[PDB]
C-alpha cells in the first residue's frame, strides 16, 4: 500500500530524469549569464533607489 | 468608459509620489 | 455583471496597443514600472505615529512584495486578491463583450478588497493606536493605500496588456528578493558594538576588516564566518544554490510534436521538470505565512488556550505547536538537538510542494487531459507515436513531471535554508524561477 506506490513513483521519476534534456555547458553558461544579468539589474537598481531614499526619509521623517 | 494610456499612468504615479513628498515636507516645516 | 455594471466602468483602464510594441519600448516600460515600484517602496506613508511595533505581517512581506510603513505596504495584494476573488466567484457559480465586464468587475472588487486590507492593516496598531491617530489620519492613510493599490493595478495591466514584459506579481516579488540579497551584500549600515565598527554588508565588511585589522587571517575568518551579520559563506551559498536551481530548471522533456492540419511545421513541445514554475513555492510560502500571522495574532488574544498552544507557540520565532514543525531549522547545526523536527520539516516541504504541484496541474488547466485537448484542437500529434495515443503519452509524463518538480523545488528550498544562503530558500527559488521566466520572454521576443 506504501512500498509499491513509492517504488513506482521513484521508477517513473528516474526514467523521466534519464529521458529529460539536461543542460550542457553552453546552455548552462547562457542561462547563468542571463540570470546574473537580471539579478544585477533588479537588485542594484533597488539598492541605488534605497540608498537615495535613506537620507531623504531621515530628513522628511 | 475611461481608457488611459501608459503615459497618463506614469504621470499619475509620479504625481502621487510628489504629493506624498509635499505632504511630508508640509508636515515637517509646520510641526 | 449587470447589477454592479454601473460601478464597473468608472475605474480607469489600459488601452491595448494598436501595433506590436518593440522589445525596446517593452523593456523601457518594464524599467519604468520597476522604478515606480521601488520608489513607492522607499517612500513612507503620511500619518504614521511610530513604526516601532513588531510587524504583524512580517512573514508575508516577501510573497506579497510588501514594505512596511511605506506606500507599497500592501505590495501585490491588489493584484492577487482581485484574481482570487474573481476565481472564487466564478467557481461558486455566483458569476459567469463579457470580457470587458469581467475585467472591470475584477478591478472594482480588487479595490474594495484593497480598502478592506488598508483598514485591517491599521487596526492592528502597527502604525500606532488608531484612537490616538484619529479618524482624519486613518482616512488619509487609507486613501494613500487606495491610490497605491490603484497604481499597482494600473502598472500590472501596463505590463500585461503588451506594454511590458511579464507581470507585476513576478517582477515585484523577484525585485524585492534581488534587492534584499544585494543589500545584505553591500549594506552601508554599520552595526556598532563592543568590538568596534563593522558594516552590515558582507563584501563591505570584508574590505573594512582587511583594511583596519592587523591580523589579516582572523579578519578573513571573521568576514567569512560572522554569526551576527551577513557573512560571505552565506553569499557563496547563495551563488551555489542559484547555480543548482539554474541547472535543475533547465530540464525539459522535449516532445517532438508534428502538426497535421498545416503540414510542414515540425516542432518541439517542452515539458519542463519544473512544470508548475515556482507555483508550489508560492502556495507553500503563502500557506505557512498566513498561518504564522494568524497563530501570532491568536497568541496574544486567547493566550494559554489549547487550540492556540497547538496551532503555534511563539517566543519572534516559533518554539512549539504546529508553527514550530513548519519553520526551517536554524541551519544544519540546530538539527542535533531536535531530529524529529528536522525530519518533519523535510517531509512537509517535499510532500507539500508535490501535492500543490499535482493539484495545480489539475486546477490551472495543465493536466494531461487539457494538454491532449489542446493537441487535438491544434492538430498537433507526437511524431513517433499515434494520434489517439497522445493522452497516454502525456499522462505518462506530465503527472510524474509535476510531482517530481514539486519534490525537486522543495528539496532545493530545504537545501538553501540548510546552507544559510542569503534570500532564504523561498526567495532564492522565487528569484531564479522568475528571472528564468523573463529570460524565456527575452529569447521569445528576440527570436520573434
Ligand atoms: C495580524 O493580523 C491578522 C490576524 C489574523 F488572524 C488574520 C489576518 N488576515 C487578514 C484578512 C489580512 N490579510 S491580507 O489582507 O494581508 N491577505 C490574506 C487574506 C487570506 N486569504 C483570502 C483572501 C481574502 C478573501 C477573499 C480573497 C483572498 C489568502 C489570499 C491570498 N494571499 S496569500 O496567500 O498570502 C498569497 C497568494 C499568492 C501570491 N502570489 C505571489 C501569486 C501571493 C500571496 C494574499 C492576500 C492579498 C493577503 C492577512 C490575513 C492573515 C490578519
Amino acid at each position: 500500500q506504501f512500498v509499491e506506490p513509492s517504488r513506482q513513483f521513484v521508477k517513473d521519476s528516474i526514467r523521466l530524469v534519464k529521458r529529460c534534456t539536461k543542460p550542457d555547458r553552453k546552455e548552462f553558461q547562457k542561462i547563468a549569464m542571463a540570470t546574473a544579468i537580471g539579478f544585477a539589474i533588479m537588485g542594484f537598481i533597488g539598492f541605488f533607489v534605497k540608498l537615495i531614499h535613506i537620507p531623504i526619509n531621515n530628513i522628511i521623517v | 468608459g475611461l481608457k488611459v494610456g501608459p503615459v497618463p499612468v506614469l504621470v499619475m504615479s509620479l504625481l502621487f509620489i510628489a504629493s506624498v513628498f509635499m505632504l511630508h515636507i508640509w508636515g515637517k516645516y509646520t510641526r | 455583471l449587470e447589477v454592479i455594471k454601473p460601478f464597473c466602468v468608472i475605474l480607469p483602464e489600459i488601452q491595448k496597443p494598436e501595433r506590436k510594441i518593440q522589445f525596446k519600448e517593452k523593456v523601457l516600460w518594464t524599467a519604468i514600472t520597476l522604478f515606480i515600484f521601488l520608489v513607492c517602496c522607499q517612500i513612507p506613508l503620511f500619518g504614521i505615529m511610530s513604526s516601532d511595533s513588531a510587524d504583524p505581517f512580517y512573514w508575508m512581506r516577501v510573497i506579497l512584495a510588501s514594505n512596511r510603513g511605506t506606500l507599497m505596504e500592501l505590495g501585490i495584494s491588489p493584484i492577487v486578491t482581485s484574481g482570487l476573488i474573481m476565481q472564487l466567484l466564478a467557481g461558486a457559480k455566483i458569476i459567469e463583450k463579457d470580457r470587458a465586464l469581467f475585467n472591470g468587475a475584477q478591478k472594482l472588487f480588487g479595490m474594495i478588497i484593497t480598502i478592506g486590507q488598508s483598514i485591517v492593516y491599521v487596526m492592528t496598531g502597527m502604525y500606532g493606536d488608531p484612537s490616538e491617530m484619529g479618524a482624519g489620519i486613518c482616512l488619509l492613510i487609507t486613501i494613500q493605500l487606495f491610490v497605491a493599490g490603484l497604481i499597482v493595478l494600473l502598472l500590472d495591466e501596463l505590463l500585461q496588456k503588451g506594454y511590458g514584459l511579464g507581470s507585476g506579481i513576478s517582477l515585484f516579488i523577484a525585485t524585492n528578493i534581488c534587492e534584499t540579497i544585494v543589500w545584505k551584500a553591500f549594506s552601508p549600515t554599520t552595526v556598532n558594538t563592543g568590538r568596534g565598527m563593522e558594516f552590515e554588508g558582507a563584501i563591505i565588511a570584508l574590505f573594512h576588516l582587511l583594511a583596519t585589522r592587523t591580523d589579516k587571517v582572523r579578519a578573513l575568518r571573521e568576514a567569512f564566518y560572522r554569526q551576527n551579520l551577513p557573512n560571505l559563506m552565506n553569499l557563496i551559498a547563495t551563488i551555489f544554490v542559484f547555480a543548482v536551481v539554474i541547472y535543475f530548471q533547465g530540464f525539459r522533456y522535449e516532445l517532438p510534436i508534428r502538426s497535421t492540419k498545416v503540414r510542414g511545421q515540425i516542432g518541439i513541445y517542452p515539458i519542463k521538470l519544473f512544470y508548475t514554475s515556482n507555483i508550489p513555492i508560492i502556495l507553500q510560502s503563502a500557506l505557512v505565512s498566513n498561518l504564522y500571522v494568524i497563530s501570532q495574532m491568536l497568541s496574544a488574544r486567547f493566550s494559554g488556550n489549547l487550540l492556540v498552544s497547538l496551532l503555534g507557540t511563539w517566543s519572534a520565532y516559533p518554539v512549539g505547536g504546529l508553527c514550530y514543525y513548519l519553520s526551517p531549522p536554524e541551519s544544519f547545526g540546530s538539527v542535533l538537538e531536535d531530529p524529529v523536527h528536522a525530519v518533519v520539516y523535510i517531509v512537509f516541504m517535499l510532500g507539500s510542494c508535490a501535492f500543490f504541484s499535482k493539484t495545480w496541474i489539475e486546477v490551472s488547466g495543465s493536466s494531461p487531459r487539457d494538454i491532449a485537448k489542446q493537441f487535438k484542437d491544434q492538430g498537433m500529434v507526437i511524431n513517433g507515436k499515434r494520434e489517439t495515443s497522445i493522452y497516454r503519452e502525456l499522462k505518462k509524463i506530465i503527472p510524474t513531471a509535476a510531482a517530481f518538480g514539486g519534490l525537486c523545488i522543495g528539496a532545493l528550498s530545504v537545501l538553501a535554508d540548510f546552507l544559510g544562503a542569503i534570500g532564504s530558500g523561498t526567495g532564492i527559488l522565487l528569484a531564479v524561477t522568475i528571472i528564468y521566466q523573463y529570460f524565456e520572454i527575452f529569447v521569445k521576443e528576440q527570436s520573434e
